[PDB]
RNA sequence: GCGUUGGAUUGUUCACCCACUAAUAGGGAACGUGAGCUGGGUUUAGACCGUCGUGAGACAGGUUAGUUUUACCCUACUGAUGAAUGUUACCGCAAUAGUAAUUGAACUUAGUACGAGAGGAACAGUUCAUUCGGAUAAUUGGUUUUUGCGGCUGUCUGAUCAGGCAUUGCCGCGAAGCUACCAUCCGCUGGAUUAUGGCUGAACGCCUCUAAGUCAGAAUCCAUGCUAGAACGCGGUGAUUUC
RNA sequence: GUGGAUUAACGAGAUUCCCACUGUCCCUAUCUA
RNA sequence: GUGAACAGCCUCUAGUUGAUAGAAUAAUGUAGAUAAGGGAAGUCGGCAAAAUAGAUCCGUAACUUCGGGAUAAGGAUUGGC
């Protein structure tokens, strides 16, 4: 018989296995296609979530109710220093895929880089690319035939970057490497521009702009093993039934006599890898602009950093990307920040963004100074003060 | 649908399910109103329809004229007490549910409105706003 | 009513692609590649003051590499282990 | 919180507050428009018997006799003294609106203030002239 | 937008920050936070309660009236524009600002003025009694010299 | 005998997943092994080249 | 492809009413889901009324009260490890499997086209909301063994102090963490078609969208995009022992 | 065919409404052993 | 001791300290709790929980076998010195 009450299934089909990732480093699956006339340009960057705070910005928007108004958002900083350029690696159209045939290494890596690569630093003799760097004595040739060879084949050529770690205030001292698609023009203008950039940084100004849309890709935060109610949202069963009732009731018919792979069981909920689009940029923020928390209806000397520091963070003391709303994943995980994949046709994807106001006080209790010194000056002199 | 609602709605957080009794605001002779249906919402297995400041809901009058009892008529509510939230940033509520008797066409029964009014509610009724003295 | 797979709602937007949105896709390009030249240009500054402070065809037969030689030094185990796709 | 102030402060049960009784104990046309009410069908009395201060009305007029014999009501009056916290206060307090603020307090302290008290001086040597020989039961004809 | 100050607790307001009450006669209370907030649903005097700048300014441990404390009124009668005019009220902000932490800190140094007589006069009241725990005192620091210099004579 | 047992990382070295820590059967199989070393010590061998060459487990009443 | 409600009411359900709605379509899966859970039955024994019987008793006539109580096994399903292919590490490809968005208003077009009048559209250009989904915790609300700070009652430690006990004693505030349409953000565009509308054109010296050929066209199909990654599918690259 | 018909008080007896009150519910979240 | 009290709660004399243990803090349970706005819309059925509660003073209907109903209903209060 019929159900004789419709309803909605609860979850999405297409996010399954709701299985844990395979990585903390989301991978990106999908580039903005090339353009072979237009210059040189990196397609992606990467950098740390680093909390959450609070705007307010003047919104001009013709045809809405809040046009010529003022509006409190929610923005998220993400934590961008340089990333610098250590290799090149290219890809060849095979009736299989895309097949990388040939990889380039700098002739000076770091120290970070090397410890990626180990698993027990400590104890190694740290014997990494001794080798490979006597390939850049007096002619060596292995490097320029190997970059001859991604210039003969190779249609596609994709540029290795690593993060620049010991310039946040975290504790884990071993970089994050990643290839990121280079879509300019003319395949050996490209890798010519690769080995010109060898072992140089590039900052996030050369990448992004202000009201850019942008895409987050990263691993979301993880929650261990969860039962039904939580896992997909379904009811609850009424009260003091047997055999508990944080549950689905039915999980299966006599024909087909098996369970069916739709019908809502429990297990691990979070660490998800996960791609958001349509993020707007509201301020690329400089290291060294010392009043980058201002505005020009603000008139106060700050910094984006709040009163205390980040909650589990720290300072910022770096670039810093500020995009509206929210991005996957927790505070201090690594985040990849990718262009738009398509020409958006929306009005908002080409408004100008103009701040009134940025929120700096304590989010580790209920802050209501925004500067130590209007706090001192709201409380007077104190005992110890004297 | 929607009539005589200019313009459109921003959402608003909703307080008032069906079964709430809520005050009579203007001098039409009722004294609350008894909510039974709201005008335009979603359907979904085991939802409650519920109102928020600003809509119309069909009622019926509990206490008050003997005139006015026994018959369903449209009202527009103008108190909520449920907090909701202003684009420009803060939080508010009122002290208590409150609403106004009206035609379909969104006219007004009464001829004056006592109380404050939200001013959500008085920009999207003409109406209402012609009747009103304090608004917020 | 309309779908987002809806094929007059997207040649509609196809003709919105092509105008404005698209010169504005452009002028962002030409600003950001600007942006990265002078970045290029002043690292290379910086080298050369660190620098001034202190003081015929490319043909192909073999690679290199750890992996890829081992790989060729063995060049027998797939036909003597009868595998290797292409080959018997 | 717990359970004892959200079933009493709840919202839906909220009281009157102290600057509006005290702009009604001001203005003895106001005490005499609190003091004849017209009959009401939701309030305890018929809308008799109203104590202005602890701002309540009661079922006979020997309950009001009793009340205000009591200790809750001295409390309450004691309450409603002196300057009544508004919003000015508090603007004052943070350093805004510093003369409007000090004007209104001469003014309380010139004006308002004796008005106030003569005004519940009358009020209170007439409630106990009215109290006086009253009986426990209540004629429940409401005229 | 506009920095209001918290109804019960006197505190800054700023957007997006606590909640709003709006009473039957358009009177409309913000609160700082949570804490001023039910404080004022549980009926609390502000008055009383000593964390506020209500109770400090009555009970006197802050200056109240100063020429310093004249100058931000609500303006209800508005001016056009004027850079220079602009200008001018900025720097002189800055300057008003200066002056009135210094009356300040000259009123807190003037109210705690005879913690020094006090603790002297306390202190000597102390010495003044017990003598003997002031020989178990004399004891233990001669046996403090004795004992390390016979140590630093090793 | 390891159905439903526990996992654990000090079964790495051994090629599995489930491993334990037997205390008595670790202080008999450790009193058979003193008591073999001192009868090989009595009959004269070299202490450094001996190994357990072999061991059988089998059940009692 | 996608949705198809909230109640009321007779033993129950359908039907029927009251609304709201874009709409409140019809069916199957042991009339899906009587050892997933429940009211009533299967299912007795106590008792009363009506009718029949001389009586014991009977009645599927009426009304009350009434004992079935796995899972630790195999498979299926949801998640989690893992030997072996020289060793060990990093960066990737994508076969296959899954897939996701949906409805309604508002401005403008325009009081225009159309119409004696009464009335009254739409394409292009913009703005919000309903249902669903994926996240997130700046702010608002909830929660407190932070037993963090303060208080209250009874009793005990001679009193002050500092505390014990009261099955987390009670009351007020309470960060951090978690969490809510009770909070905030985000949710694409290419090819082939269906019904139909055509072009050229025979069969059949006329004619015909069809027979050969061909141009378009549905929320459809296959992709783009999104999730997983064959633990017996693959590629590139680093370093290779010291007795 | 003129045990039958009422009945205050009492009841872990059976049925139906109202006021108060609420996590029964909208619609779930959090904490302790 | 509190208190109307051989109630519950704390203590003196006397007696016991027995009941497999260690580490962590997933889901689902058993035993308890709190929850904005609404207030039975939930369900066969207000099941369960909440709300009430001691004492003083005022006041108390129909009906009745005149004995009752009756703590009917409803209201004002309660510390310390
Ligand atoms: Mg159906
Ligand atoms: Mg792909
Ligand atoms: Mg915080
Ligand atoms: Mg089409
Ligand atoms: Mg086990
Ligand atoms: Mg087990
Ligand atoms: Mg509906
Ligand atoms: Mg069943
Ligand atoms: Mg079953
Ligand atoms: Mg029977
Ligand atoms: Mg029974
Ligand atoms: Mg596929
Ligand atoms: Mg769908
Ligand atoms: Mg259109
Ligand atoms: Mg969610
Ligand atoms: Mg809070
Ligand atoms: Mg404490
Ligand atoms: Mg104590
Ligand atoms: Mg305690
Ligand atoms: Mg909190
Ligand atoms: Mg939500
Ligand atoms: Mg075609
Ligand atoms: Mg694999
Ligand atoms: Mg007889
Ligand atoms: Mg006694
Ligand atoms: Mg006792
Ligand atoms: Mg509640
Ligand atoms: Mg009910
Ligand atoms: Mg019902
Ligand atoms: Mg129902
Ligand atoms: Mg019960
Ligand atoms: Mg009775």
């Amino acid at each position: 018989s019929h159900r004789k009450y419709e309803a909605p299934r609860h979850g999405h089909l297409g996010f399954l296995p709701r299985k844990r990732a395979a990585s903390i480093r989301a991978r990106v699956k999908a580039f903005p296609k090339d353009d072979r006339s237009k210059p040189v340009a990196l397609t992606s960057f990467l950098g740390y979530k680093a909390g959450m705070t609070t705007i307010v910005r003047d919104l001009d928007r013709p045809g809405s109710k809040f046009h010529k108004r003022e509006v409190v958002e929610a923005v998220t900083v993400v934590d961008t220093p340089p990333v610098v350029v250590v290799g090149v690696v290219g890809y060849v159209e095979t009736p299989r895929g895309l097949r990388s045939l040939t990889t380039v290494w700098a002739e000076h890596l770091s120290d970070e880089v090397k410890r990626r690569f180990y698993k027990n630093w400590y104890k190694s003799k740290k014997k990494a690319f001794t080798k490979y760097s006597a390939k850049y004595a007096q002619d060596g040739a292995g490097i320029e035939r190997e970059l001859a060879r991604i210039k003969k084949y190779a249609s596609v050529v994709r540029v290795l970057v690593h993060t620049q770690i010991r310039k946040t205030p975290l504790a884990q001292k071993k970089a994050h490497l990643a290839e990121i698609q280079l879509n300019g023009g003319s395949i050996s203008e490209k890798v010519d521009w690769a080995r010109e950039h060898f072992e140089k940084t590039v900052a996030v100004d050369s990448v992004f702009e202000q009201n850019e849309m942008i895409d987050a890709i990263a691993v979301t935060k993880g929650h261990g093993f969860e039962g039904v109610t939580h896992r997909w949202g379904t009811k609850k069963l009424p009260r003091k039934t047997h055999r508990g009732l944080r549950k689905v009731a039915c999980i299966g018919a006599w024909h087909p006599a098996h369970v069916m792979w739709s019908v809502a069981r429990a297990g691990q909920r979070g660490y998800h890898s996960r791609t958001s689009i349509n993020h707007k940029i509201y301020r690329v923020g400089k290291g060294d602009d010392e009043a980058n928390g201002a505005t020009s209806f603000d008139r106060t000397k700050k910094t984006i950093t709040p009163m205390g520091g980040f909650v589990h963070y720290g300072e910022i003391k770096n670039d810093f990307i500020m995009v509206k709303g929210c991005i996957p994943g927790n505070r201090k995980r690594i985040v990849t920040l990718r262009k738009s994949l398509y020409t958006n046709t929306s009005r908002k994807a080409l408004e100008e963004v103009s701040l009134k106001w940025i929120d700096t006080a304590s989010k580790f209790g209920k802050g209501r100074f925004q500067t130590p010194a209007e706090k001192h000056a709201f409380m007077g002199t104190l005992k110890k003060d004297l | 649908s929607g009539n005589g609602a200019q313009g459109t709605k921003f959402r608003i957080s909703l307080g008032l399910p069906v079964g709430a009794i809520m005050n009579c605001a203007d001098n039409s002779g009722a004294r609350n109103l008894y909510i039974i249906a709201v005008k335009g919402s979603g359907s979904r297995l085991n939802r409650l329809p519920a109102a928020s400041l600003g809509d119309m809901v069909m009622a019926t009058v509990k206490k008050g004229k003997p005139e006015l009892r026994k018959k369903v008529m449209p009202a527009i509510v103008v108190r909520q007490a449920k907090s909701w939230r202003r684009r420009d940033g803060v939080f508010l509520y009122f002290e208590d549910n409150a609403g106004v008797i009206a035609n379909p066409k969104g006219e007004m029964k009464g001829s004056a409105i006592t109380g404050p009014v939200g001013k959500e509610c008085a920009d999207l009724w003409p109406r209402v706003a012609s009747n009103s003295g304090v608004v917020v | 009513a309309k779908s987002l797979r809806a094929s007059s709602h997207l040649n509609a937007k196809s003709v919105k692609r092509r105008g404005v949105f698209q010169k504005a896709v452009d002028a962002r390009e030409q600003r950001i590649s600007d942006k990265l030249k002078e970045d290029l240009l002043k690292q290379k500054l910086e080298d050369l003051k660190k620098k001034e402070e202190q003081g015929k065809i490319s043909t192909s037969g073999w690679r290199d590499g750890r992996h890829h030689t081992y790989k060729k030094a063995k060049l027998m185990k797939q036909s003597k282990k009868k595998t290797s796709f292409t080959r018997f | 919180m717990g359970r004892y102030s959200v079933k009493r402060y709840k919202t839906k049960r909220r009281t009157r507050d102290l600057d509006l009784i005290y702009n009604d104990l001001s203005t003895k046309e106001s005490v005499q428009k609190l003091l004849n009410q017209p009959l009401d069908e939701t309030k305890p009395g018929l809308g008799q018997h109203y104590c202005i201060h602890c701002a309540k009305y009661m079922e006979t007029a020997i309950a009001l006799k009793t009340h205000l014999k009591g200790k809750v009501h001295k409390r309450r009056v004691k309450e409603l003294r002196g300057v009544p916290y508004t919003q000015e206060v508090s603007d004052a307090a943070a350093g805004y609106n510093l003369n409007k603020f000090l004007n209104r307090v001469q003014e309380i302290t010139q004006s308002v203030g004796p008005e106030k008290e003569s005004n519940e001086a009358l009020l209170k040597e007439h409630l106990d002239s009215t109290l006086a020989n009253v009986k426990t039961t209540e004629p429940t004809l409401p005229w | 937008m506009r920095i209001y100050q918290c109804h019960f607790c006197s505190s800054p307001c700023y957007p997006g920050h606590g909640i709003m009450f709006v009473r039957n006669d358009a009177k409309e209370f913000r609160f700082c936070r949570s804490k001023c907030h039910k404080a004022f649903k549980q009926r609390r005097n502000p008055r009383k309660l000593k964390w506020t700048k209500a109770f400090r300014k009555a009970a006197g441990k802050e200056l109240a009236v100063d020429s310093t404390l004249t100058f931000a009124q609500r303006r209800n009668v508005p001016v056009r524009y004027n850079r220079e005019l602009v200008a001018t009220t900025l720097k002189a902000m800055a300057r008003i600002e200066e002056i009135r932490q210094k009356r300040e800190r000259a009123f807190y140094k003037n109210r705690m003025r005879g913690n020094k007589e006090k603790d002297f006069l306390r202190d000597k009241k102390l010495v003044e009694s017990n003598p003997e725990l002031l020989r178990i005192r004399e004891v233990e620091i001669a046996r403090k010299l004795a004992k390390e210099q016979e140590r630093a004579e090793s | 005998f390891n159905s439903s047992i526990g996992r654990t990382a000090q079964g790495k070295e051994f090629g599995v997943t489930k491993a334990r820590w037997p205390a008595k059967s670790v202080k008999f199989v450790q009193g058979l092994l003193q008591n073999a070393a001192a009868n090989a010590e009595a009959k004269g061998l070299d202490a450094t080249k001996l190994y357990v060459s072999h061991i059988q487990v089998n059940q009692a009443p």
